[PDB]
């Protein structure tokens, strides 16, 4: 129980983010949670001479967990705690036939946090209507959601995990903050029995885990674009097809389209049918054959953090692309799930963001900055209502994505 | 005096203020030594023998001179603190109490001791006898006025002095605010007066004077621009000046007063009055008021002639909020719990989106009100809105953004929020197909707009003082004018397709308004797009024409 010293990157002050207004119910859950944590020693009240603040939220399955937004403290510490105490990211985790996630954040709560550092973990429980300045805490142990907590604990973690790895060399185990990804090529029943084996092994060494949720990164990554396959095509369908191929041509080098363009030689009515030429099928079938291949020369770049764009499609579907440079996608996909009595645009969007962030963690070990299609203040109000991860991606709110909505589905 | 001090650092690397004293006039020096011997006898300051390198200047000003101590160079150097309570309670969020009193804490900052190790950094000096003799050297033992740390250290010191009293009196409500305590209770009068004297004695035991019941402020309370009444609240009376001429300064002050009043007086409008400020920010630039602006101002005076009041919150009752449209993208709303009284009122405006839509603006207003409800009461209102279920459902299903729509019910008070037209999702069989294009010269600023149809019609129209995007909107306006009630249109412009596929009800550009009229009139309009300069057919001929 000798604290690891923690130093900030040079010339860098502590975080000073504003704390969001919260409803009375969520303030009461935060007050109960913190009243308990204070008498367990995990946190303590602080005075006016501590200026830093970090946002706090309450989320839910039928009881309230607290959720701290350490994004700003993470930018000002962990970026010098990746160069110093960084966690290597395996490239095999993206390939395993199954991957289960295990929450192991409880392990941080025994370990003391460095005495000189605690000031920077300060947070505020708001009062309603500014009746009081908020209740004002700082952490005395490693906080969940801080990216220094896993880095400090990783020696203890690799020690506790080592005998299980020696027993099962072919399992992959990677740690991103509070979560442990474990991947195997086992049959799903063998995979889940091995997961329960790891849960029992973690319990014998004093690590509780909540459960009493699997990924399949054999994902068919970055799906090819599909042209419509109608039995008979009107001027309108050919115009939409030619425009879609023309947008593709700035991504795929070899698209040809001239014998589809001459196919609308006259100033035709939009609904007039046109037969396809023996020459025009040379455009359609060959553009399909060239559209069914991966783009050449697209590689992940460690020096540049990933970007993820989303487009609502209607009917509960959402298209997304993870990319680092424009028109050079590293992954694309489609989220889709709905229940009419239990689904709306923000629930679908938050679930999609969590799913994309999980894919991004399994694939590259870091998270994308989202370009979310939603009013800013709407999202800032309601995103916590369906949030479930302990981590939070960066995000911003983007103006209209026009007409590409058809071009990505 | 016995209060525990808050430890205080200097900023890292930085060291304490060493500042040469300015010369002081003869009448002021003795007037300062006079205040200083009394401050010392009270223990607020203490003399020092100059082993202390630091100094800051001391001014005087005035039947009783006061002393001033510039502290910028020290405040530059001391550590940051917890930010001192930005914002204030909203009276709509207070709950009624049978008794309310207001205690001014006197000498507030000088009653709370300064941290010991830091006191040496507050040294100051009084010149003596035209700098012919060394002056006195005092230093503070308590929070200086104007010190960067005084307000937040006093706040937390006060909150700690109140702890035993709140512990012993769970039912009494105390609000802190700077020098003031606001105490409310549901005790019968006399029991409340006894508790006020108890709290006053407890405060004096910690060295904090408070007004005697002969000097405690009487209701209604004039606080932060409100009149706080025992059973109602309102804003302090608004005065709108009548001027023969108006500067940007005057329009700023007027827009501010009108916005302030809008929290309780319903229906105040600010659009035209604030459009005057859209130009250059030179504060003295006199601007003529416009016709619509003075109409708006008179319509505001009409509402301000009659006084209006708000009620306080009752947690047992439901929280209802209702929204009404006004002209040019203005919306007003009332938050209320009872049929004839409001908790508060307010407005919303589209705030410089180039083209907007009634359902989008109504949704943004519901968003603004949801954020206000969470801030002021910690919950969100039930909504009563002038829109039908099918209208909003259709809009939020077509719309490209995600959107949260809370529980709400229809209120059939016109004007109603409606969808004024809908583009067809698929091309119109049997309807004429216009291919349109428009082009312009960026230097000469003249252009052409035209169309070519499958029926064989063609037309071209000259344009002066236009831009290459404005011409492509003009070409669509042309096709709408020259077609029957069902028309297909094929444009080569991404910009025009974005402006029109958003389905706006309104725009600050007159040409888009003229298009919106034609879209409401036409029975069906399919709008399609193709890349320019690709020889598509139709678009090729139209591009050749222009
Ligand atoms: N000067 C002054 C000032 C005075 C009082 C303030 C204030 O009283 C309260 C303190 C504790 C609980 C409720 C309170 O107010 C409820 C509304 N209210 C007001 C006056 C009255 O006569 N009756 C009544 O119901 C609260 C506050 F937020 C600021 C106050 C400021
Ligand atoms: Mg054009």
């Amino acid at each position: 129980i000798e604290t690891v010293p923690v130093k900030l990157k040079p010339g860098m002050d502590g975080p000073k983010v504003k704390q969001w207004p919260l409803t009375e119910e969520k303030i009461k859950a935060l007050v109960e949670i913190c009243t308990e944590m204070e008498k367990e020693g995990k946190i303590s009240k602080i005075g006016p001479e501590n200026p830093y603040n970090t946002p706090v939220f309450a989320i839910k399955s039928t009881k309230w967990r607290k959720l701290v937004d350490f994004r700003e403290l993470n930018k000002r510490t962990q970026d010098f705690w990746e160069v110093q105490l960084g966690i290597p990211h395996p490239a095999g985790l993206k390939k395993k036939k199954s991957v289960t996630v295990l929450d192991v954040g409880d392990a941080y709560f025994s370990v003391p946090l460095d005495e000189d550092f605690r000031k920077y973990t300060a947070f505020t429980i708001p009062s309603i209507n500014n009746e009081t300045p908020g209740i004002r805490y700082q952490y005395n142990v490693l906080p969940q959601g801080w990216k220094g907590s896993p880095a400090i604990f990783q020696s203890s973690m690799t020690k506790i995990l080592e005998p299980f790895k020696k027993q099962n060399p072919d399992i992959v185990i990677y740690q991103y903050m509070d979560d442990l990804y474990v991947g195997s090529d086992l049959e799903i029943g063998q995979h889940r029995t091995k997961i329960e084996e790891l849960r029992q092994h973690l319990l014998r060494w004093g690590l509780t885990t909540p459960d009493k949720y699997e990924l399949h990164p054999d994902k068919w990554t970055v799906q090819p674009i599909v042209l419509p396959e109608k039995d008979s095509w009107t001027v309108n369908d050919i115009q939409k097809l030619v425009g879609k191929l023309n947008w593709a041509s700035q991504i795929y080098p070899g698209i040809k389209v001239r014998q589809l363009s001459k196919l609308l030689r006259g100033t035709k009515a939009l609904t007039e049918v046109i037969p396809l030429t023996e020459e025009a099928e040379l455009e359609l079938a060959e553009n399909r054959e060239i559209l069914k291949e991966p783009v050449h020369g697209v590689y992940y770049d460690p020096s540049k953090d990933l970007i993820a764009e989303i487009q609502k499609q209607g009917q509960g579907q959402w298209t997304y692309q993870i990319y680092q440079e424009p028109f050079k996608n590293l992954k694309t996909g489609k989220y889709a799930r709905m229940r009419g009595a239990h689904t709306n645009d923000v629930k679908q969007l938050t679930e999609a963001v969590q799913k994309i962030t999980t894919e991004s963690i399994v694939i590259w070990g870091k998270t994308p900055k989202f370009k979310l299609p939603i009013q800013k203040e709407t999202w800032e109000t309601w995103w916590t209502e369906y949030w479930q991860a302990t981590w939070i991606p960066e995000w911003e709110f983007v103006n209209t994505p026009p007409l590409v909505k058809l071009w990505y589905q | 005096s016995p209060i525990e001090t808050v430890p205080v650092k200097l900023k890292p690397g930085m060291d304490g203020p060493k500042v040469k004293q300015w010369p002081l006039t003869e009448e002021k020096i003795k007037a300062l030594v006079e205040i200083c011997t009394e401050m010392e006898k009270e223990g607020k300051i203490s003399k020092i023998g100059p082993e202390n390198p630091y100094n800051t200047p001391v001014f005087a000003i005035k039947t009783k001179w006061r002393k001033l101590v510039d502290f910028r160079e020290l405040n530059k150097r001391t550590q940051d603190f917890w930010e001192v309570q930005l914002g204030i309670p909203h009276p709509a969020g207070l709950k009624k109490k049978k008794s309310v009193t207001v205690l001014d804490v006197g000498d507030a900052y000088f009653s709370v001791p300064l941290d010991e190790d830091f006191r040496k950094y507050t040294a100051f000096t009084i010149p003596s006898i035209n700098n012919e003799t060394p002056g006195i050297r005092y230093q503070y033992n308590v929070l200086p006025q104007g010190w960067k740390g005084s307000p937040a250290i006093f706040q937390s010191s006060m909150t700690k002095i109140l702890e035993p009293f709140a512990a012993q009196n769970p039912d009494i409500v105390i609000y802190q605010y700077m020098d003031d305590l606001y105490v409310g209770s549901d005790l019968e009068i006399g029991q409340h007066r006894t508790k006020i004297e108890e709290l006053r004695q407890h405060l004096l035991r910690w060295g904090l004077t408070t007004p005697d019941k002969k000097h405690q402020k009487e209701p209604p309370f004039l606080w932060m621009g409100y009149e706080l009444h025992p059973d109602k609240w309102t804003v302090q009376p608004i005065v709108l000046p009548e001027k023969d001429s108006w500067t940007v300064n005057d329009i700023q002050k007027l827009v501010g007063k009108l916005n302030w009043a809008s929290q309780i007086y319903p229906g105040i409008k600010v659009r035209q009055l604030s459009k005057l400020l859209r130009g250059t920010k030179a504060l003295t630039e006199v601007i003529p008021l416009t016709e619509e602006a003075e109409l708006e101002l008179a319509e505001n005076r009409e509402i301000l002639k009659e006084p209006v009041h708000g009620v306080y919150y009752d947690p047992s009752k439901d929280l209802i909020a209702e929204i009404q449209k006004q002209g040019q993208g203005q919306w007003t709303y009332q938050i209320y719990q009872e049929p004839f009284k409001n908790l508060k009122t307010g407005k919303y405006a589209r705030m410089r989106g180039a083209h907007t839509n009634d359902v989008k603006q109504l949704t943004e207003a519901v968003q603004k009100i949801t954020t206000e409800s969470i801030v002021i009461w910690g919950k969100t209102p039930k909504f009563k809105l002038p829109i039908q279920k099918e209208t909003w459902e259709t809009w939020w299903t077509e719309y490209w953004q995600a959107t949260w729509i809370p529980e709400w019910e229809f209120v059939n008070t016109p004007p109603l929020v409606k969808l004024w037209y809908q583009l067809e999702k698929e091309p119109i069989v049997g309807a004429e197909t216009f291919y349109v294009d428009g082009a312009a010269n960026r230097e000469t600023k003249l252009g052409k707009a035209g169309y070519v149809t499958n029926k064989g019609r063609q037309k071209v129209v000259p344009l002066t003082n236009t831009t290459n995007q404005k011409t492509e909107l003009q070409a669509i306006y042309l096709a709408l004018q020259d077609s029957g009630l069902e028309v297909n249109i094929v444009t080569d412009s991404q910009y025009a397709l974005g402006i029109i596929q958003a389905q706006p009800d309104k725009s600050e550009s007159e040409l888009v308004n003229q298009i919106i009229e034609q879209l409401i009139k036409k029975e069906k309009v399919y709008l399609a797009w193709v890349p320019a300069h690709k020889g598509i057919g139709g678009n090729e001929q139209v591009d050749k024409l222009v």
